Parts: structure tokens; C-alpha cells; sequence
RNA sequence: GCGAAGGCCGGGGGCUAGAAGGCGAUCAGACACCACCGUAUUCCCGGCCGUAAACGGUGCCGCCCCGCGGCCGGCGCGCGCGUCCCGCCGGCCGCCCAGGGAAACCGGGAGGCUCCGGGCUCUGGGGGGAGUAUGGCCGCAAGGCUGAAACUUGAAGGCAUU
RNA sequence: AAAAUGGAGA
């Protein structure tokens, strides 16, 4: 198999995700001259771009797949964080989980409320 | 095991002085 | 003082449990052990505890240079909301070690107080403080080490429902000194969104 | 330079013990310094375990499992790799590894 | 030069804000910058003395990699003080790392009495006990009529701490420097650690001069 | 947490040893009991040493235990 | 009556004065670089606002080490008179 | 056995006060470690006592200020003459300042400042920093 | 006054191992390691020996401690009564907080102590020579116990880092 | 299974 580099890796890293526009999930030809818009990256040799250009359709391709670890879609970076800010059918989190036991019925009533007037329903 | 075949050693010089002081005497 | 409705809700919510283990400096906090054996805590000890620490929150000079480090799954979900409403720097993921001493270091955050999820899980943060001189305020379960640690919130600590009310009720409490969130009224804030799926 | 608390013996509010030798050293051991694995394994092997159950000419008829102890001396031990040297901080782990809940004298 | 702050005191130090390496001592705080020390005290200043710059070899696969390690005193007469080392392998990059680490730690001497007070201080408050390794070291305060009683190596550090008299007592191995220089400075870290019957005192909860409060 | 030693507090005192107390006291009591059968009333160590017979019943009313002494008849409680 | 080292006059000969921490009566150390000064707010009745006046403890971190700070926050807070009945 | 009730005393306050409990328990109130105590409390190291009694040894329950930095006997009593008082304040106390040795005398048990004021000179009860 | 083993002194006993001693087989030697025999011994009784890495390499009796769990001995604690909990514990301990230590590590101490002073027996003073010489004592002997010097010469050693 | 040396002194 071929292994690369951290630099050859970080480079694509930065490459798929500080510059994703829509480098190709599953194509290779795309991404063969995509990599080459200058301000993009600046390399030399056809075949050092070519391994950018090699991890970068795995990378693509894991993103299309999953979210990537520490995932920074350029393009979609607001894209699941909406349901962390979403709530539920009515936000009804609490009410009648009951589940009190006599001594937890015990510390409601060392402070003073008396909850449920001692009958938890 | 050095000490004990140094020891041991000491004995049988030990022994020999007892035969010779008593046998000259 | 304490609210029967949210009173009520700290019980449903998981926020009626500790560890079966205890220590000696959790003892007052716990109500004592039951049949079941999980340590079940005091709810007036925890709601008197929520405003005492509020207290040091309002007197930082700046409102953002508290720090509140999230080591474990389940605090990241309520300490998004801490940020949402009170202005605290937050410092979430693994400590990344030594930031507080590594001024270099990149994420680097010099918090006037600091904040912890677990007693357990940020062991390094608690000693990166006691490096740089932070006064140390935390959460803390039945059984916790006290080390470095100054005061800390009862709390079962181990559920993210129980941990969303935490930060829920701090969240409050500092804005109610503040006079801004309620002022003897609703909370906007529903009790969801203090949990992640 | 003690190497280890225990001192390779469990030997508390004690003074002197009975010794049992190695099945392969043959050298005296106090009971406190012998490993002392308990093994359970079945007395046929497992690969002919299928054509003596087929040949099960009494009825409901069960393999016969034997229980005994192995108990090799220090030296025998790290030879034959029953236990293995480890660091210091691998030095208080007391658990046996390689899980193998498997009831065999062969771990498979 | 022209450092940009790199400690949030430096905003402090830089601003002019810190009044002095007092008050920051006061507030308990951790001085991160060599400039951060010199803002309070800069120009000749403290006088350096350096000495013991033993070449530690490390063997190892071929030939020991020889380097080199030297200790560095701070000597400024005004009550404060330190000890930094440093080990490189230049004889520059040596001392001048070490210099570094005397100037990061600064330490303020009690500046005590013994019978007469009415004039400045002679000698340390109370008997300045510092253990490193194995070096043990005293330094019981003298009369006026006594003068710094001192080994040689031990006597330049106290000169440099500026206290005129003291008697010294030592245990462990004098002749390695590192831990007896050593020493003498962690008992001078002692010299405002014991609470004194002046000390006492039930006040003092202003906070207007927090360091970490004070800011730009 | 309030908790102060010169006032001593005497719900931890019970558990503590009868020595270790600010005050060294007896941690055993004298017990009065029923015979079922008649009124007499015997006074019992809570921790009996040697047996006591219920006057009127030669068979002793309390067969000592090392702590607790148990009665054959029914038992009145402590002095009531 | 110029606390701390003070000369035959009386007025201070040293000028430093290691804040005792409050807590243990034991000072705040020159290198206590584990020290800390907590601070808490008053209230104002029925608003209970912050008078943005705060009451700043001192805790040495041996203290802290010994996990009793927590404890004696809330007794010293009580000196302090910020504690309730509790 | 236990010979020093006040070296048992002296480390139990000592030790009790490097915890920073104020309140501290000793096995044996013995007069003289009332003198020690009501030395110490007279200088301000120790602050309220109070002796629980049971009509055996008896417990002490001392309050501190929190201030104690050293305490300690000096075992068995060495007599020294008032004239030597002063080599003995060099040994066991740091500073002249905040020097006080307990000493017995026939007139008055007093910490040692008083009594070379007064001329007499007994024995080293116990050291008091 | 006891005191493991081995040894010894007389009996009794003798299953196995087995100091010696014999073999074979090893290796340039195999005196040995390893196989195979095998005597003393081992087991018992009546005595002597009186030593061991007899070690926790840490005398004893006290005091004060920082928390978390076991195991054993009682003894209470309430509890739907279950070897249920929770202490009082006396001992067995594991990890360990300060504290200490040249370190390793100890921390139911090896801590509270160069801020060096509970009590009381013992022992040491560079490495050899030397447990030798010489006396005395003990044993039947083996050996024990007590215990120098003449001379040498610059380290011997301790725990740790690569 | 055997398996023994490594002169002195930088």
C-alpha cells in the first residue's frame, strides 16, 4: 500500500476542508484539476500534486460517507449544529417521572416543600 | 556462594593451628 | 431559598442520585444512603449551594474571563448553553495539557476563576489552575476528590439531565443577581436542550 | 532496592509455611512463592471430542472434566512463560490477561 | 525589545499598571518574563555572579554527549533575591539560559532585627532553614556586633540578599554547590513564610489591587 | 459545617466507644422485666454477667449472652 | 499599628505584608503560586442585586489540598455574614 | 508507656493546628500543662480552653487563633541559672523578638522574658516559638 | 527458659528422597550439572548443639495522624429482618494525602525533628587484617560465645540516570 | 546438548 506524509496528509487536510468548495466525493478526474488554481496550493511536480490529489477523493469521499473527525465542511459548516440547538416535539423535557422511593420522598421532606403532598404521581 | 567457601575455609585453617599448636608443645 | 416547580424538576431529573461510594467532605450535601444504596443527596443543600457560587460569577471583572472546562460526553451538550446566556470563555474537548501554563500553547485561556465538569475527568485541569493561581470552583458527585478544589455543586453529575439542570440553575441564579433573565417570572429557556441525543 | 511489597509471598501475620515442589523444577517451594494456577480441562481432547460423543453408547453420557492444580516454581514458571517479567507500573495489575473465560488446559 | 506582553501581568508590567515587584509578590504571582522583572528594578540593577559549570556527559550509544550546566545567583541589596541554573551545550547559551531562571525567580528577603531596630536591618528575621537534597542550611540572626558568618560560596549569595550579619550553620554535602546555593536561597523563601506575632492581624480582604483584576 | 468539640454532640456520642466520649460513661443499663405469671419486678444489666432467677421460678430469667441477656418470660422495657 | 515588619519607631521597616489568608490565620505565602482569593457578592432584599460590593476571601492552596476549603468557605463566609441559617 | 503528658499535649495541639482544626482534645489535664496553656493563651498564641472533667485524668478542649507556629518540651526539666538564660533563648527560640521559654521558679511560673528580668533562673519546662 | 534445618550422643525404626560412595552418559575435564543405584540421614524416644537471608534486612513500650476499600475476632445500630446496613473495632492489610527520606521508597511509618530533647535496652564509626591471633567460657566433638593488634591503602559501599 | 581465555597503561 502507500502511506504519506503529515505534511502531504495536513496539506489535503487543509486542501478538503479550509478550501472544500465541491472537490469531487468519488471522482478522480475532477479532482485531478482541481488542485491546480495556483492560490489554491503552489508545489512543484505533476505527481507531488497527485498525492494531495490521491487522499483527497478518500477524504471527499469519507465526508460524503460520515462527518470527518473535527468535520469543517467550508461549504456546509451550519449543518447538524441546528438539531444541538433544536429542541423536541414540544420541549416537554420534565413532569411525571415520579420514581420516588419513601427515602427519596425522605429528602424533599428534610427541606422544606412536601412535594406532591408526600404522594409523588 | 563466596562466603561460605571462605568461611568454611577459615574453619579448616582453624583446625590445622589446633594440631599443630598441640602436637609441638 | 427554593421553587417547588423547578424543586420538582431537579428530583425527576436525575438530580436525586449520587455514587454509592462516599467521602467525608461530601457528607453534609448527601442525605444519607438508602435501601437502594446510591447515595441520595439533600435538594435544599443543592439549591442553597447553586446561589452561593453565583455569587463569585457576578464579582469577576470580566464576565468572559470565567473559564468552564468540559472533559466528558455529557457536559457538552449544557455547557453550549452556558455560553448562549452568560458570557464565560469556555474551554471545551480534552484540557489539551498545561494551556494555563503554556501561555504559547494556542487555545490558552487565563480564566480569573475557573469551572469543572467532573471531579474525575479533569484531573490535570484542576492542577493547571493551582499552577497559575486560579481560584478553583467545580461540580462535585457524592464521592469526589476534593483536591484543589475550592467549593463545588452537588450533584448526581453522572446523567446529562442532572447536568443540564446544573448549568440550568447556575445560568439562572447569576442572571437573577444580575436582575435581567426573570426576576421572580418564567425562564424563556425550556428544560430541553439540555440533553444531546 | 526491594523489588516488590509482597516479596513474591502473601505471607501475612505468618512466619514459616509448608513447601510443594515444581511439577517441571522439582525444587522445593514455600506454598507462598508457587504460582498456583487452577486449570479445568476435559480429559479426552477437543478435536476427537465429536467421534466419542458419537460413539455415546450410555445414555445422556458427559465428557469427564478434570480438576486439578499446576503449581511450578519461580524459575519454571518464566522458562515454560506462565507469567511474564513486566514494568513497574505493570507490576500491581492482578489480573490474569489475555481474557480466555474458555474451559480447556489449551486456552482455545 | 519592544517585547510584546507574553504574560497577561505583562499587560500590567507593560502599562506601568504593576506599581512594583512588590505588589505582585503581595497578590501571590507567577512572574513569566525576564522584562516582567526588570520593569520593576532595570539598569545594573542586581550584580551576577556565576559559577560551577559542571560538564555533565551522558553515556550512550557512541560518544556521551557532552554538555554543559552552570548556576546563576541574582544580587540585588534590596530584600529580594534568586537562584536559576541553565545546561546547554555552548558555555554562552549556558549561563546566559540560566541567567534567565535567577531573573524568573525573585524572592523578597525579610530584612529582620535582633536588639536594635531603630535604625535599617542588619540581619534576617528569624533562623532561615532550607533543605535541598541533602544540604540543610541555617541562618540564625546575628547581632550588629556580629558580621556575615559564612562559608565562602554561601556568604557571596546573602551579600548579594544585601543582609549585613548572620550566623551560619550547615548540614549535608557543602561541597556540591548546586544543592547548597540552593539551599540558602529556598531559606530565604522562608523568610516571609512564618507568621510572627507583628504579622497577625484580621483586615486586609480590599481586592482593589488584585493583579487579575487590574487590567487595561 | 458547625460541628463543635467543647459542646459535645450526643447523637454521634452513642456511636462513639464508651471510652473515646469527652466523658467516659456506662453504655449499659439496668432493665426491669415482666414475669408473665406474676408482678415482681428484676432488675436485669442490659449486659448480664451472672443469670437472675424470676422470684417465684427457680429457672434463672436471663441465661447471660457475652452482650444482651435474653428472658424466657416476656420483657418490660428498660424502666417503663 | 503598622502591621507587619515594623522598625523601633513603630511605622513599618518592611513595607510587605503577606495577606494572612483569611482561612487558616496562616499567611499567604511570597511563592504561594497556588493561592487563591475567592469573592463573593451581597444581596439587596427582594431584588437581591449585586451591589457590585464583594466580600474576597484568601485560601492557601495547601487548604485546597486538603479539600476542607469547601467547608470552611461556607463557616468563614459565615463569618463574613453571607451565610444563612443553613 | 506515657512519661510527657506535655509533649503529648504540645504535639496534640502542634499537630492539630498544622491540620488547622482549632479545637483539639489531650488525654491528661496536668496543672502544669495549665501553665503552659495559660502562657501560651496570656501571649496570645492559643485562644479560650476549657478542661471537660470526668473525675479520672480529664480531656482538654483548647479553641485556637490559628496562629501556633511551633511548640515543644524539653524532656526531663534542665536547670539552668539565671545567668545562662540567655544561651538557652539562642538554642531553642528564632529571634529575640518572639523569643519565649517556659521556666519554673519558686516565685511564679513564668515564659522566660519575665524571669531574667526578675533574677531567678529554674528549669526548662518545655520551648515556646 | 526456649530456638528451623543440618550436626552429634545412645537406643528404636527404616516407605520415599538422599550429604558420601559407586556407576553410566556428557564434555579437551566432568571431579560436576543430568540418568541409575545407593550408606549416613530423614521418622520416634531420651540427652547435647544453640546457629540461619532466625529478614519486615525495621528492638520494645507510649502519643498524634488523611482519606479510600477489603479479611478475621467479638460487640452493639436501626432496618421488613436479609451473615441487611452502620459504627465499637482488637488484630490482617492493600493502595496512598501532607510530612519525611542520598535515593529506593515509607506513610496501622521509615512521619510529627538542623523549628534537631516521651521513656528504656542494644548496636555502629573508611575498606582490609579478622571473626583472625591470645586468654576465658561452653560443647562429647563439630563448632559456639567473647574478642585485639602488627601491617596495608584510597577508596570500599548506598540508592538511583543513560 | 556443548559453549574456555582476552596481557599493562588512555
Amino acid at each position: 500500500g502507500k502511506v504519506r506524509t503529515k505534511t502531504i496528509k495536513r496539506a489535503a487536510r487543509k486542501i478538503v476542508e479550509n478550501n472544500y468548495e465541491s472537490l469531487k466525493p468519488k471522482d478522480f478526474q475532477n479532482n485531478k484539476a482541481i488542485c491546480s488554481k495556483r492560490n489554491v496550493a503552489i508545489i512543484p511536480s505533476k505527481r507531488l500534486r497527485n498525492k494531495v490529489a490521491g487522499y483527497v477523493t478518500t477524504l471527499m469521499n469519507r465526508v460524503v460517507k460520515g462527518p470527518v473527525h473535527g468535520i469543517s465542511l467550508r461549504l456546509q459548516e451550519e449543518e447538524r449544529e441546528r438539531r444541538d440547538n433544536y429542541a423536541p416535539k414540544k420541549s416537554e423535557f420534565d413532569v411525571e417521572n415520579i420514581t420516588v422511593s419513601g427515602t427519596t420522598q425522605q429528602m424533599i421532606d428534610s427541606i422544606g416543600f412536601k412535594c406532591m403532598s408526600t404522594s409523588l404521581k | 556462594m563466596r562466603a561460605k567457601w571462605a568461611k568454611k575455609r577459615m574453619r579448616k585453617l582453624k583446625r590445622k593451628r589446633r594440631h599443630m599448636k598441640a602436637r609441638s608443645k | 431559598q427554593l421553587k417547588e416547580a423547578d424543586v420538582k424538576k431537579m428530583l425527576v431529573a436525575t438530580t436525586h442520585l449520587g455514587v454509592r461510594n462516599i467521602d467525608r467532605r461530601m457528607q453534609f450535601y448527601i442525605f444519607d444512603r438508602q435501601k437502594d444504596g446510591t447515595f441520595v443527596f439533600n435538594l435544599q443543600k443543592v439549591w442553597a449551594k447553586i446561589v452561593f457560587a453565583a455569587r463569585i460569577l457576578v464579582t469577576i471583572d470580566d464576565p468572559a474571563e470565567i473559564a468552564v472546562v468540559a472533559n466528558r460526553p455529557d457536559a457538552q451538550r449544557a455547557i453550549l448553553k452556558f455560553c448562549k446566556y452568560t458570557h464565560a470563555t469556555a474551554f471545551p474537548g480534552r484540557f489539551i495539557p498545561g494551556n494555563f501554563t503554556n501561555r504559547m500553547n494556542p487555545n490558552y485561556c487565563e480564566p480569573r476563576l475557573l469551572l469543572v465538569n467532573d471531579p474525575v475527568v479533569d484531573r490535570q485541569a484542576i492542577l493547571e489552575a493551582s499552577y497559575v493561581n486560579i481560584p478553583t470552583i467545580s461540580l462535585c458527585n457524592s464521592d469526589a476528590n476534593l483536591k484543589f478544589i475550592d467549593v463545588a455543586i452537588p450533584c448526581n453529575n453522572k446523567t446529562p439531565m442532572s447536568i443540564g439542570l446544573i448549568y440550568w440553575l447556575l445560568a439562572r441564579e447569576v442572571l437573577r443577581l444580575k436582575g435581567s433573565i426573570s426576576r421572580t417570572e418564567e425562564w424563556d429557556v425550556k428544560p430541553d436542550l439540555f440533553v444531546a441525543l | 532496592p526491594v523489588k516488590r511489597r509482597n516479596n513474591g509471598r502473601s505471607k501475612y501475620n505468618c512466619g514459616h509455611t509448608n513447601i510443594v515442589r515444581c511439577q517441571n523444577c522439582h525444587r522445593c517451594v514455600p506454598k507462598d512463592k508457587v504460582i498456583k494456577r487452577f486449570t479445568i480441562r476435559n480429559i479426552v481432547d477437543n478435536t476427537i471430542a465429536d467421534d466419542v460423543l458419537n460413539a455415546c453408547v450410555i445414555q445422556g453420557f458427559a465428557i469427564p472434566k478434570l480438576y486439578n492444580k499446576v503449581q511450578y516454581c519461580v524459575s519454571c514458571s518464566i522458562h515454560n512463560h506462565i507469567v511474564r517479567v513486566r514494568s513497574r507500573e505493570d507490576r500491581k495489575i492482578r489480573t490474569p490477561p489475555k481474557r480466555f473465560p474458555r474451559n480447556s488446559s489449551q486456552k482455545k | 525589545e519592544e517585547w510584546h506582553p507574553s504574560t497577561k501581568l505583562g499587560r500590567l508590567v507593560k502599562a506601568g499598571k504593576i506599581e512594583s515587584l512588590y505588589d505582585i509578590f503581595k497578590y501571590s504571582l507567577p512572574i513569566k518574563e525576564t522584562e516582567i522583572i526588570d520593569y520593576f528594578f532595570p539598569k545594573s540593577e542586581l550584580a551576577e555572579e556565576v559559577c560551577n559549570i559542571m560538564s555533565v556527559q551522558k553515556q550512550t550509544t557512541a560518544g556521551q554527549r557532552t554538555r554543559f550546566r552552570a548556576h546563576v545567583i541574582v544580587g540585588n541589596r534590596d530584600g529580594f533575591i534568586g537562584y536559576g541554573a541553565g545546561v546547554s551545550k555552548e558555555v554562552a547559551n549556558a549561563i546566559k539560559k540560566a541567567a534567565k531562571n535567577a531573573r524568573l525567580n525573585i524572592v523578597p528577603v525579610r530584612r529582620g532585627f535582633w536588639g536594635g531596630k531603630l535604625g535599617d536591618p542588619h540581619t534576617v528575621s528569624s533562623k532561615l532553614s532550607g533543605k535541598c537534597g541533602s544540604v540543610r542550611v541555617r541562618l540564625i540572626p546575628a547581632p550588629r556586633g556580629a558580621g556575615i558568618v559564612a562559608s565562602p560560596t554561601v556568604a557571596k549569595v546573602l551579600e548579594f540578599a544585601g543582609v549585613s550579619d548572620v550566623f551560619t550553620r550547615q548540614s549535608g554535602h557543602s561541597r556540591t554547590l548546586m544543592n547548597s546555593v540552593g539551599a540558602v536561597y529556598n531559606a530565604l523563601k522562608s523568610s516571609y513564610s512564618i507568621l510572627t506575632p507583628d504579622l497577625w492581624k484580621k483586615e486586609q480582604l480590599d481586592h482593589v489591587q488584585d493583579i487579575r483584576t487590574m487590567s487595561l | 459545617m458547625n460541628v463543635d468539640l467543647l459542646y459535645p454532640d450526643p447523637v454521634e456520642e452513642q456511636r462513639k466507644h464508651k471510652l473515646k466520649r469527652l466523658v467516659q460513661g456506662p453504655n449499659s443499663y439496668f432493665l426491669e422485666i415482666k414475669c408473665a405469671g406474676c408482678q415482681d419486678i428484676v432488675v436485669v444489666y442490659s449486659h448480664a454477667n451472672t443469670p437472675v432467677f424470676c422470684p417465684g421460678c427457680t429457672s434463672q430469667i436471663s441465661i447471660p449472652t457475652g452482650g444482651k441477656c435474653a428472658f424466657t418470660s416476656q420483657v418490660e422495657r428498660y424502666r417503663q | 499599628d503598622d502591621i507587619g515588619m515594623k522598625n523601633s519607631s513603630g511605622v513599618v521597616v518592611d513595607a510587605y505584608i503577606p495577606r494572612k489568608c483569611s482561612a487558616t490565620n496562616r499567611l499567604i505565602g511570597p511563592k504561594d503560586h497556588a493561592a487563591v482569593q475567592l469573592s463573593v457578592a451581597r444581596v439587596n432584599d427582594k431584588g437581591k442585586m449585586i451591589e457590585n460590593n464583594y466580600v474576597t476571601f484568601a485560601f492557601c492552596g495547601a487548604i485546597r489540598s486538603r479539600g476542607g476549603v469547601d467547608s470552611a468557605f461556607m463557616l468563614l463566609a459565615q463569618e463574613h455574614g453571607l451565610m444563612e441559617r443553613l | 508507656v506515657r512519661i510527657n503528658v506535655l509533649r503529648d499535649a504540645l504535639k496534640s495541639i502542634c499537630n492539630a493546628q498544622r491540620i488547622g482544626k482549632k479545637q483539639v482534645i489531650v488525654r491528661p489535664s496536668s496543672k502544669v500543662i495549665i501553665e503552659f496553656l495559660q502562657l501560651m493563651q496570656k501571649n496570645g498564641y492559643i485562644s479560650d480552653f476549657a478542661v471537660v472533667d470526668n473525675h479520672r485524668s480529664n480531656r482538654i478542649v483548647v479553641n485556637l487563633i490559628g496562629r501556633l507556629n511551633k511548640a515543644g518540651v524539653i524532656s526531663p526539666r534542665f536547670d539552668i541559672p539565671a545567668n545562662d538564660i540567655e544561651k538557652w533563648v539562642v538554642n531553642l527560640l528564632p529571634s529575640r523578638l518572639f523569643g519565649h521559654i517556659i521556666l519554673t521558679t519558686s516565685q511564679g511560673i513564668m515564659d522566660h522574658i519575665e524571669a531574667q528580668h526578675r533574677q531567678i533562673g529554674g528549669k526548662v519546662i518545655g520551648y515556646f516559638y
